[PDB]
RNA sequence: UCUCGGUCGGGCCUCCUCUUGGGGCGCCUAGGCGGUGUCUUCGGGUCGCGUGCAGCCUCCCGUCCUCGCCUGCCGACAGCGCUCUGGGGAAUUCAGGAGGGGAAAGCAGAUGUGCCCCGCGGCGAGACUGGCGCACCGCCGGACGAGCUG
């Protein structure tokens, strides 16, 4: 496997801030950490000294559903580096702090987990990293935090709810900047589970569009997870930012 | 940027004063390029993006001044007919533009303020003031100036008004409540000197919800103290302070401001065959709040600004001054 | 509080704002040996993983640096390089693994299938005939 | 100069006084904000510093001043209008008689003819 | 002027400040600028030149087929332009009409068709020889870089006497007589 | 000076007035060169083993013998592309285009102040009143009103 201390290269990828590390027999994908030299939950983490303090965490695919859908090579998921960043699932933190990481120290993420334990990994992660703020309380009642979160560029969502398309519908109506852009997390089984996944996934498209987005690209993250889909939509417009 | 256009409006609107004045001898033609041209360049920098406070209050002046000029020149040239109305007129909206742009300057409101109450518009200022409020609700002095205005005024209950709603939203600060007290007890020296009030319950009663207050200190309570000490020349001027010393002394015993209020306390009108008496009676109590348990670096340094006080007042006897003075010494 | 100023007044860029930074590469040899080791990782695996062959011509990327793993905490009985085997270079850990037996193999078989027919072959035929 | 644009109508004058202190970070930015062909005649040989914005150094200067008269002429005539006008200093003072000496030693040292005529 | 906004575009439809339409296409600047001419004079004088030459191919058309003076100058009219090599063959007046051509012309200028004969290596740069003068005719020398060589001429054009270029060749290719 | 007709010109409109038996610049290769790695042939040496015979054995260095690799040059013909006031490069001048931030960026109807009076309108203490009310618990409506205010 891809053991420790082997000497392997960083380049860019095409979306800002993620970058590939590939060597030897791995090619993986990675981000800048923010906080050097500290794990998150005993991830990998890549050191690289430059002519020290810089240090990159690799992502696991299998693990965080974002990952994933860029191995799977979505067009593009609208958060460049100073985009403010809407989480939606915020389940202890571990692809947040990846996002956080994409974000940097002049974006923001701000984090919603209903669960405590959770949310004690969560805030834990949070007094790390400085640019993501937390909220612990219902994903479901966007007033619990409309004093807390102002008008972010991109929403995320993984929450795993029947109620997702109306839920992420009342959450966008709040907190979505017109060219809004947003991914979000399909597990067919959790919709739907009689039904074929594929028009479970056409479904929650319709009903996205009835709450007034715009789908441009979809597919399913397949050799990572099974029956789930990612889809890339705009919040009101067309093209992406403004 | 469409700032060319809007100064267009503003000094096409100035015109005809100036059309009348190059009809009157005030003024001559090089003079009137100069204004035309100063006026031009201010409205420009006003209109501008990126504009200040203290550039609004540069062109106010700016106008202001000419309409003493104005009048002083005219004054000189004995004639009746000019008015201010409109250099007046055009000086509100200037300060009307510059709320709207920044509304977030006590010193830009109040020196509004001040332009309104020194040409005599009482209801705009009462707008102004109360426009001034909404935009800073924590701003003991906006408040107090508000309510002494109301007072001065003798609208009592308007007063009373400001300051409860002042006082309601300011709980950081005593600031407003001794100023509340203030003048409250001000208006009972207007009853007083004119001669419910009989009483005249309300400092006490402020008193009261101070106690329960955020900032509610001894300290907090011996400038409330002192303040009453203020013009003790009264009636229930001993009722009330008895009472604070009372209630002050139920809740902070031993406090330095408790032993202080119990020096000072039977001082309350006094200038004098009755001076001395006290004197030695407060005296009496200062040696026993100095040699009573207490703080005694903190009463010694109220006792030592409290004689910086006496000290300076005058006309008093040099034995006593000299045992004051050693007193002080041994602190 | 108000002293006078410095005057400092006297191509495509050095480092990637976009990426955070990624310096342009300094091309050591040893790094051109690198991706040239990198874009023929096909061949590395003799046939026991395929990668997709994602060749430009020009196998330089503009932007780069050179790495290494620090440690996974949740494996370090064997997901871990021993000390004799954390080697500075990856054409050295390539080096010190195996088959590289089986690459001389391969190379010979090729080394042979080359000079199959054409010149010691043509000199073995015309000395056999001159005699 | 963000006024009545000294450094630009009243030139020769400005770098006459601070040339003395022409090691120091102010007339280095003096010199960037020098415009060239306003530079006079005589001291149009700082241009290459201005090109490279580090101050010139006192050989340079009394190089220039030996090879040419227009240029000490000039610092000459900046002086005594100061001392004329009972506003000299000795730091400006040393300055002019450093430079003087300096200048009229090698200016000897290239009339030196052997020729008769010429050394006369 | 700015790329002009939508409606503006569309009140400007028919506005536009530099092709215009008596401009014709610039076909004018377009070959000049081709074939390196240097009197924008000289190609409308190519130009109405050519222009007789249509008007006498359409006329000759023009009458019937079958008449005498009809072919006598089919035959010559071809036969002297391919001598004048602006043309390719010489039997086909169709090919006159809409091949006869002021860019023909210009491709058998001087120093176009001694880039053809390969004495140098863009004709721009053959100008600036045959400017210096080092191009011979004949016999002359030549200085007029329109000096349509004909095409009994093309095998002549060369270079001159004592031409620094003629013994520069000879120094490639290794005969550089002194004399 | 109200129409009308006709006319080898023009305005307007059209398709030609370019797509060259051409040139430059690239791709592509047969291959030459440089760097350089094997395999064969032997010879010298070398770590060690052995019986220190015989041998065995690691490693190196040189010859022979050919073959191969390199974003390395150059690269004939033929085929293709682009492009032609030839192709690069640097300064510098003007004419547009595309995108990132930063910017209260905010003229829907731009009327001096103060008084009183009138008109109209709001709050608004308080005082009534009509009918309705088979879960019976209260509704809803008229019209007076001190005082304040627009």
């Amino acid at each position: 496997g891809a053991k420790a201390g082997k000497k392997v290269i960083v380049e860019p990828h095409r979306h800002k801030g993620v970058f590939v590390a590939r060597g030897g027999k791995e090619d993986l994908l990675c981000t800048a950490n923010l906080v050097p030299g500290e794990s998150v939950y005993g991830e990998k983490r890549i050191s690289v000294e430059t002519p020290t303090k810089t240090e990159y965490r690799i992502w696991n695919p299998f693990r965080s559903k974002l990952a994933a859908g860029i191995l799977g090579g979505l067009e593009t998921i609208y958060m460049k580096p100073g985009s403010k960043v809407l989480y939606l699932g915020a389940a202890s933190g571990t692809s947040v702090s990846h996002v956080a990481d994409i974000v940097g120290p002049t974006g923001a993420v701000y984090a919603v987990e209903f669960s405590h334990r959770s949310g004690r990994d969560l805030i834990n992660m949070a007094t790390r990293r400085t640019n993501v703020i937390p909220i612990v309380e219902d994903a479901r009642k966007p007033m619990a935090y409309r004093m807390l979160v102002p008008m972010v560029d991109v929403i995320f969502a993984d929450v795993a709810q029947p109620d997702q398309a109306r839920i992420v519908g009342i959450n966008a109506r709040l907190f979505l900047k017109q060219g809004g852009g947003l991914l979000i997390s399909i597990k067919a089984s959790c919709i739907d589970s009689t039904a074929p996944p594929e028009q479970v996934f056409a479904s929650e498209v319709q009903k996205l569009r009835e709450d007034k987005f715009f789908p441009k690209e979809q597919l399913t993250l397949e050799p990572y997870e099974r029956d789930h889909a990612m889809v890339s939509c705009v919040y009101l417009q067309k093209e992406f930012e403004g | 940027a469409w700032v060319a256009d809007k100064a267009r409006f503003y000094l096409e609107r100035a015109a005809p004063e100036l059309r009348e004045w190059e009809e009157k001898e005030i003024f001559t033609k090089d003079e009137i390029r100069n204004l035309v041209a100063k006026r031009s360049d201010f409205e420009h920098l006003v209109l501008a993006p990126g504009t200040k406070p203290t550039d609004f209050l540069n062109y106010v002046n700016w106008e202001r001044s000419l309409d003493r000029l104005r009048a002083k020149r005219c004054a000189r040239l004995n004639i009746r007919s000019v008015t201010s109305h409109a250099s007046q007129a055009r000086t509100f909206g200037i300060f009307e533009r510059a709320v709207l742009k920044h509304p977030g300057s006590i010193e830009l409101w109040l020196a509004y303020l001040e332009f309104a109450a020194q040409v005599k518009a009482t209801k705009r200022w009462r707008r102004i003031m109360t426009r001034a409020l909404r935009l800073h609700p924590m701003n003991a002095s906006l408040w107090t100036l508000a309510g002494r205005r109301a007072a001065q005024n003798g609208d009592m209950q308007r007063a009373r008004a400001h300051f409860l709603r002042g006082c309601r939203f300011c709980t950081r600060e005593p600031t407003l409540w001794l100023e509340y007290a203030r003048c409250e007890m001000d208006w009972l020296a207007r009853m007083e000197a004119k001669k419910p009030a009989l009483s005249g319950a309300i400092p006490i009663a402020v008193f009261d919800v101070a106690r329960k207050q955020p900032f509610w200190g001894p300290a907090a309570a011996e400038k409330f103290f002192d303040v009453f000490a203020k013009f003790g020349h009264l009636s229930c001027h001993e009722r009330i302070i008895s009472h604070v010393v009372t209630t002050m002394q139920e809740l902070f015993p031993n406090h330095p401001c408790t032993w202080s209020v119990h020096i000072r306390q039977p001082l309350v009108g006094v200038d004098t065959p009755a001076f001395p008496k006290a004197l030695r009676e407060s005296l009496a109590r200062l040696k026993a709040a100095l040699q009573s348990t207490t703080d005694r670096k903190a009463l010694a340094t109220k006792m030592v600004a409290w004689m910086d006080g006496i000290l300076a007042i005058e006309k008093l006897d040099a034995a006593i001054r000299t045992v004051l003075e050693h007193t002080k010494r041994s602190l | 509080e108000l002293s006078v100023r410095v005057p400092q007044l006297p191509g495509p860029p050095d480092t990637l704002s976009d990426w955070y930074n990624i310096p342009r590469t300094n091309l050591t040899p040893e790094l051109k040996r690198d991706l040239q080791l990198l874009r023929m990782r096909d061949v590395v695996a003799m046939g026991k993983q395929f990668f997709k062959k994602d060749n430009r011509k020009d196998f330089v990327p503009e932007y780069c640096q050179v790495g290494t793993i620090i440690a996974g905490a949740t494996d370090g009985v064997s997901g871990r390089l021993t000390r004799k085997e954390r080697k500075r270079t990856i054409v050295e850990e390539v080096l010190s693994s195996d088959s590289v037996s089986k690459y001389k193999r391969k190379y010979h078989e090729i080394q042979e299938h080359k000079k199959s027919g054409r010149k010691g072959y043509y000199k073995k035929l015309m000395a056999a005939r001159k005699r | 100069i963000r006024r009545f644009r000294i450094h630009e109508f009243n030139t020769g004058t400005l770098l006459a006084t601070f040339l003395p202190y022409h090691t120091i970070p102010a007339f280095v930015t003096l010199l960037s904000i020098l415009p060239v062909q306003r530079i006079p005649i005589e001291y149009r040989f700082l241009d290459p510093y201005i090109k490279s914005l580090t101050p010139p150094p006192r050989a340079a200067i009394v190089q220039q001043a030996t090879n040419r008269p227009d240029l000490l002429s000039a610092i000459s005539r900046y002086t005594l209008d100061s001392c004329r006008a009972k506003q000299e200093y000795p730091g400006l003072i040393s300055f002019w008689g450093g430079i003087m000496a300096e200048a009229v030693n090698g200016m000897i040292d290239k009339m030196r003819s052997g020729r008769r005529a010429i050394q006369l | 002027v700015r790329k002009l906004k939508y409606h503006e575009q569309k009140l400007l439809k028919k506005h536009d400040f530099i092709n215009y339409k008596s401009d014709n296409n610039h076909r004018d600047h377009d070959v000049i600028r081709r074939y390196m001419i240097q009197k924008p004079e000289d190609y409308h004088k190519y130009n109405r030149l050519c222009g007789s030459l249509r008007q006498f191919a359409h006329r000759l058309s023009l009458l019937p087929p079958d008449n005498e003076v009809r072919r006598k100058h089919e035959t010559l009219l071809l036969d002297k332009l391919y001598d004048m090599g602006i043309l390719s063959t010489k039997a086909k007046l169709s090919a006159v009409e809409h091949n006869v051509t002021v860019s023909a012309f210009a491709r058998r200028r001087l120093p176009v068709v001694m880039t053809r004969l390969r004495m140098a290596e863009t004709v721009q740069a053959a100008t600036k020889l045959i400017e210096q003068g080092h191009v011979r005719v004949g016999v002359e020398e030549v200085r007029d870089p329109a000096f349509l060589v004909t095409r009994n001429m093309e095998d002549f054009v060369t270079w001159t006497v004592g031409s620094k270029i003629k013994q520069n060749i000879m120094k490639y290719r290794d005969k550089l007589d002194d004399f």
